[PDB]
């Protein structure tokens, strides 16, 4: 017996006849890539593949789930979604997703503050893995860093089949100077909570280039842990507001 | 020039040269999410043939984006042999197509065509062109450059070692180094695409790479695949230059999205003749791919094909030693399924070899996209047998930052020993000596990291 | 044995061997249709797992039909060599692939290896191979036969002239068979399908292809594809007896649905002897293809990869001068778009050649399935990739009577030379005197149907 | 660093490292009329052993000419990679000499190491170098190049043709084209050295050389050898383009003795990449020879050698098709008897080849020295052993108008058929075709004119 999702399975050395069996063991610890698993001929071994499938077939469920209405009421945030309905139409129409609907702008102008210096924007993005993990590590520091000797914090919400440009309409509907976006990336074969964090210094609809924008990405528990994320945000926050640019036009 | 054909007795008529490439290219997500592609497949046939009868003139004076408002059409306009064009100038794009297929054309005679030849030209004979043609076609167009090693030499493939992590952690990073040794793979280059982008990080990353190739004496040459502007800064600081790499787009607001000038290149071109450990002339690396211009919004209405086959206009003139389309790196919205990226793997390896340059293919597909591993195996053994330069190479392919599954370790010895093909010589010979391979196949002790311990 | 594993905490269990070899199928339109699929993804790795973990015997034991119901099912358990069998018995079949995979696996050991196996312990392996498992591990099986051509020996691509006609007019039929010669295509079989099935059309048509083999004194063979029985009555009654062909189906029941009895492939492989004008021993031709046994109501809850396993088990025993399988002649409702016919040609030809049968392809495609001619293209070259025997060759694939599209006489020559590929030694030498062919390639004046006259 | 040493009890103190350099080369007429050459034997052996223990940084440090003062000594500077500096700028002459010398020292180990050299590090070796030594290292550092024949590969041994006339007649031009092409020779360039330096007189010259390579389908390239400004004017107004040369002098002051910018060499890279019909990348060809720099008055005390070596940095960084000294086109003041043409065509040809240019060899002679066409003899033999890439070609060797001696047409043939060389590739290939040469050697229906009528 066998579970392909195990420890034991991830673990597992396929070298048959090795030169030093201590140092794959070594090896296979150091990483989370798949090293060490041998060969049959050229091809890969069984085991193996048959780990490569099943790791698959979980990714594949980890694209088209999403995060439930009730989870988002827990962390009390409001939920505003762009021009996009549901989940397979998000996976097709990336310039949709790079705008919010009509009912949207209504409700940020209306249940948020006026020009914040840091804006928190939240969106699930392409994983709901990477939302949900990481949610209650690396929020709670992000806010209390922001006003802990910070500034004027905007009002968080949820953004649902967001993308990453749709923090150019946020920046001018808000009117914010930084604008904060966690957004999931597309899920790995061996996991889906990487989270990533796209800032930018007053964006602007109609001149913001994509080299404007600083991207912190791979936050999750085997990359950048959601609490040290937090912190460094909040370092990055304060750099954005003092030397008045972001990205490329940064310094250091 | 028509841009009306009349097929089964309906007429089609289409408004520019722009319309005609974009209508013509086989279905594709890209170009429906674009608004550029055909309404039936009666219409595509009739883009196809419109496309076919128009000349080498036609294409040349209409490029997609116009000349003083875009440096890139400046640099491919720039650089065409005039007399080469006049030759050809009233070629249709059938005679084109049929020029390229022939057997009585030779290498050397391409050589002197393709150079007047524009990225608009190179685009439209792909789009007319089966998946055979694209295949055949490529194969007989072979590209041969030369850092530490020799790539595109027919009879040989060689592969791009991609020791990735979550954490730029070295440790990590050198296991999979030995991992991919092992079975043949890193003569094209050992590329880290770094997770955090400044000085300090790359040159760990790079000592980590070439701690590696110096203790071994490997024939190869390292690489950090961050901005150009950083890895200019850290080998100008010390840091082991060997390839210097920009991810580039086919507009002069695509390369803005990606935050560099023409400059940039020009510097790392000289960069690199003063500081890096290469013996040959090319050292200088890009990747490309559909749907980058579109994502960036700079494609100008043009389809993807077209703006693919600019990036190879561009990198034609910097002359770099590898350069590889990322066929399916981004997701469903540009390239959907199987068909879809498997042809777009041949377009791009076609009209980079139809370019002059050493063109290779990430083979790779997303999770969100309808594709697993068997398409990489099917486009990276197709691709193979058209003499594509180079594939990437992961532990099974799975890349643990990137967050998609590209070719694995065990698929370039596969490829190789399949089809009778051996590494580039310089890097075959390293392999000989450290007991790995013998007769270009690997031995019993091969896929083992452990052999360098 | 174990019917049962836990993946990712959830317990998968199977009801009997026949449906783990059901779901273990990558997904395809032919197992929804008879309901033995997998209802996920996670399902079919779980069968996967289960099928690699069973062994040999676990297998060999539990056919998809019982012996003492079956002809086919007693003609595969009877022919296996119990010495061979009792070497392998505990084999699992994950070690089983491993085995075929091993570089360290000679062709030698595998020819006294398969003789242990049956059927659906083939069909097992193919199971729980990828593509390129199912191309490498083809590749260094050979199989190789001798009429009046030899074929399958590796660096060699053989192809059959399929000249067919609406009305089995000789003049048709005649100059397909030119247009193909000057092409190179031939050397496996100049095969006619009959649009009547009766005794004198059948020895006009046989006339005819051998009026032309005669008269340029060709190295090669006719064939007819009509019924068996009338194949015999024509051959008794005097007319050119080449190759001898019949459809298979893997089921006695599939038998009777096409009127086929065991006697009479033995009275074929007897006519044969008899009458047949064959250099070499093999003088039978067999063609196959998923779908047939469902389609006939005879699969019994089986799937049709290990149906068709059954067909190779059957084919082997006659030891037939070539058997291809016939890919996407029938529709959608078994193999229903691109991937699923190319996962199909690859597992066929797998199976064929892990069966020790003469395993080439049609790689084809219907008008009512989501499929077009740049899906034959991509197979018929990754095949090629592993060593297939031969494939069709149609003017550019379209037969103008079966109502599908094959591969073209261009194909087999874009074959050749794309992976400097030569004919059948014999024919390479007739080409070569008729100016045709010099190095493999196609001279000048080639693909000229007029150099006949 | 020293610049003394003590021989035979005697001590040899020199006063700078410009002394070092001249003192230590062979007994020359040109470095006597300099007053720059050692007074006696026992004095060059202390020199060459002073630089001999001076180390590479001493010498690079130490240009004949100041950077701030002379572009070209900024331009060797300039294209230095420093990576490959550091690693040898400790080492000594004679460790440089001996690397060089190494059979332990592959082709791809000098590939990066010669570009961490200078010219005067170049000159620096040559001067310790035996004629053997000269003629082994030059063999060991092939140097490769691509026009529309690819040049310099072992094995492989070139010719220009040179049709020269005393008024430029293009019955007489003509004439000895047709006699060299039977001989083989014309496979590095057909160049003329025209009387009259207008554009029009040009223009005639290119057509009637173009003409024939029309005719005949040709694999090679055109040149007048005429200022490059008014070569760059004819190619622009419409003249057919192949070679651009221009005749280099290894001082800023000597390039503006022959009227040449810097910007000029650049401008015609650039006029090649638009007009030229090349096929390759190199499309320059440059003309040396010691003795340029003196007569200018432009040496500043250094030696000939030493600056003739400033002559190979410089044609390096363009990058051309073709250099060749002249090796005693002016006369006995620099270069007197036989003893002294072969060693500087020995050193020439080794320097060209460590500067890593595809360096060629007007072997020749003129009629105020002591000199006679058995000395041409002697050392186009012992260049061909060095793997010189090409020499000159005319009838018996009488140039007409310029009133000197070079190699004849048969003298190609000769060297070709002695050592077993064969032409450029594409070259051989047309020769083969043209029934004049076969398996290297001339048929008995070569060296006729009359063959081309
Ligand atoms: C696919 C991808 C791209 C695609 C984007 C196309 C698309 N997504 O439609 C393309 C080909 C453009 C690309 C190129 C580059 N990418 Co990228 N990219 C990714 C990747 C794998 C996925 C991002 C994702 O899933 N986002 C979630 C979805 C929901 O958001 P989205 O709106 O659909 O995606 C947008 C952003 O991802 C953005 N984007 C993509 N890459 C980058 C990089 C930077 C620096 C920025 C600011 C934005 C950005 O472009 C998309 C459209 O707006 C990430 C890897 C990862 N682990 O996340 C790297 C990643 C974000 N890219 C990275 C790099 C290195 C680059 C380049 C700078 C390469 C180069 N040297 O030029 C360029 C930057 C181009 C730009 N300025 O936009 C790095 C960022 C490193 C850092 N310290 O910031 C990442 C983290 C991977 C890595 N190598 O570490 N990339
Ligand atoms: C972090 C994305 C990485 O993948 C590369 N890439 C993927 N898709 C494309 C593409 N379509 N164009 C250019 N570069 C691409 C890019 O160079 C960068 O190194
Ligand atoms: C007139 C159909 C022709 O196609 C062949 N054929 C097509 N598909 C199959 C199949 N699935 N099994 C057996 N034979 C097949 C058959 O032998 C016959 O000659
Ligand atoms: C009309 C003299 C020709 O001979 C060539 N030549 C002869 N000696 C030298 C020399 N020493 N340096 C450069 N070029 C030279 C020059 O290029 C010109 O084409
Ligand atoms: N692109
Ligand atoms: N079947
Ligand atoms: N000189």
């Amino acid at each position: 017996a066998l579970d392909l999702g195990s420890a034991e399975a991830k673990a597992w050395i396929g070298v048959e006849n090795p030169h030093r069996a201590d140092v794959l063991t070594e090896l296979r610890r150091s990483t989370v890539a798949r090293v060490c698993t041998g060969r049959a001929g050229p091809r890969p071994r069984t085991q193996a593949l048959l780990r490569f499938l099943a790791d698959h077939s979980r990714s594949k469920d980890t694209v088209l789930k999403e995060v439930p209405e009730e989870w988002v009421k827990a962390q009390g945030l409001l939920e505003v979604r762009s021009e996009i309905s549901d989940k397979n139409l998000y996976l097709t129409r990336p310039d949709m997703g790079r705008r919010l609907c009509a009912e949207a702008v209504e409700a940020l102008k209306a249940q948020c503050v006026a020009n914040p210096d840091v804006q928190v924007v939240i969106s699930d993005g392409l994983s709901t893995d990477a939302i949900t993990v990481n949610y209650e590590e690396i929020l709670p520091p992000l806010m209390a860093g922001l006003k802990q000797a910070g500034l004027k914090v905007g009002t968080p919400f949820f953004v649902r089949y967001g993308r990453v440009k749709i923090e150019d309409q946020i920046g001018e509907i808000l009117g914010a100077k930084v604008v904060i976006l966690l957004v999931g990336e597309r899920p790995g074969l061996g996991q889906s909570e990487s989270l990533s964090c796209y800032a930018v210094y007053s964006p602007r609809m109609a001149t913001t280039v994509e080299a404007d924008r600083t991207c912190i990405s791979n936050i999750h528990q085997g990359g950048t842990p959601p609490v040290e994320a937090a912190a460094v945000i909040v370092d990055l926050a304060k750099r954005m507001l003092e030397q008045k640019a972001s990205g490329i036009n940064m310094t250091r | 020039m028509k841009l009306k054909t009349t097929l089964f007795g309906n007429v089609y008529q289409f408004k520019d040269v722009k319309e005609v490439l974009a209508k013509a290219n086989e279905l594709r997500s890209g170009d429906v999410l674009a608004g550029v592609a055909a309404a039936s497949s009666q219409e595509r046939v009739a883009a196809k043939q419109v496309l076919s009868e128009m000349t080498v003139a036609d294409i040349r004076n209409n490029p997609v984006i116009a000349y003083e408002d875009d440096c890139v059409t400046r640099l491919i306009q720039d650089d065409v042999n005039e007399t080469a064009y006049n030759q050809i100038k009233n070629w249709s794009i059938s005679e084109l197509r049929e020029y390229v297929l022939s057997d009585e054309t030779s290498v050397d005679d391409i050589a002197f065509t393709r150079k007047g030849l524009t990225s608009e030209v190179v685009a439209a004979v792909a789009k007319i062109c089966s998946n055979a043609d694209l295949i055949y076609g490529a194969k007989k167009m072979p590209v041969i450059k030369k850092a530490n090693t020799t790539i595109g030499i027919p009879g040989t493939f060689s592969a791009r070692l991609q020791p990735n992590d979550t954490r730029d952690d070295v440790q990590s990073i050198a296991a999979q180094i030995y991992e991919g040794l092992s079975f043949g793979v890193g003569d094209a280059v050992i590329g880290v695409n770094p997770v955090t982008d400044d000085v300090e990080n790359l040159s760990r990353v790079l000592d980590t790479i070439y701690g590696v190739i110096d203790k071994f004496n490997i024939p190869t040459q390292g690489c950090v695949l961050a901005h150009v502007t950083t890895q200019i800064e850290a080998i100008r600081r010390g840091a082991p230059g060997g390839l210097i790499f920009q991810s580039i787009c086919g507009s002069e607001k695509g390369l803005k999205e990606f935050g560099v000038e023409l400059a940039m290149l020009d510097e790392a071109r000289a960069v690199g003749a003063e500081f890096n450990r290469i013996a040959g002339e090319n050292c200088l690396y890009f990747e490309t791919g559909q749907g980058s211009a579109l994502s960036a919004g700079a494609n100008f209405g043009a389809d993807q094909v077209t703006m693919e086959a600019r990036n190879y206009g561009l990198a034609r003139h910097y002359d770099p030693f590898i350069v590889n389309t990322v066929v399916g790196f981004i997701g469903p919205e540009y390239l959907y399924n199987d068909r879809q990226i498997i042809r777009a793997g041949l377009e791009d390896h076609f009209m980079g070899k139809l370019s002059g340059i050493s063109m290779g293919c990430d083979c790779c597909y997303t999770n969100h996209a309808d594709a697993d591993q068997n398409l990489n195996e099917n486009l990276m053994i197709l691709l193979a047998t058209a003499g594509c330069n180079y594939i990437m190479g992961m532990p099974l392919g799975d890349d643990i930052m990137l967050n998609y599954q590209t070719t694995a370790f065990h698929d370039t010895a596969t490829v190789r020993q399949l089809l009778n093909l051996r590494p580039s010589p310089e890097f075959e010979r390293w392999l000989e000596s450290m007991g790995i391979m013998a007769n270009g196949r690997l031995t019993k002790r091969a896929g083992d990291p452990s052999l360098f311990f």
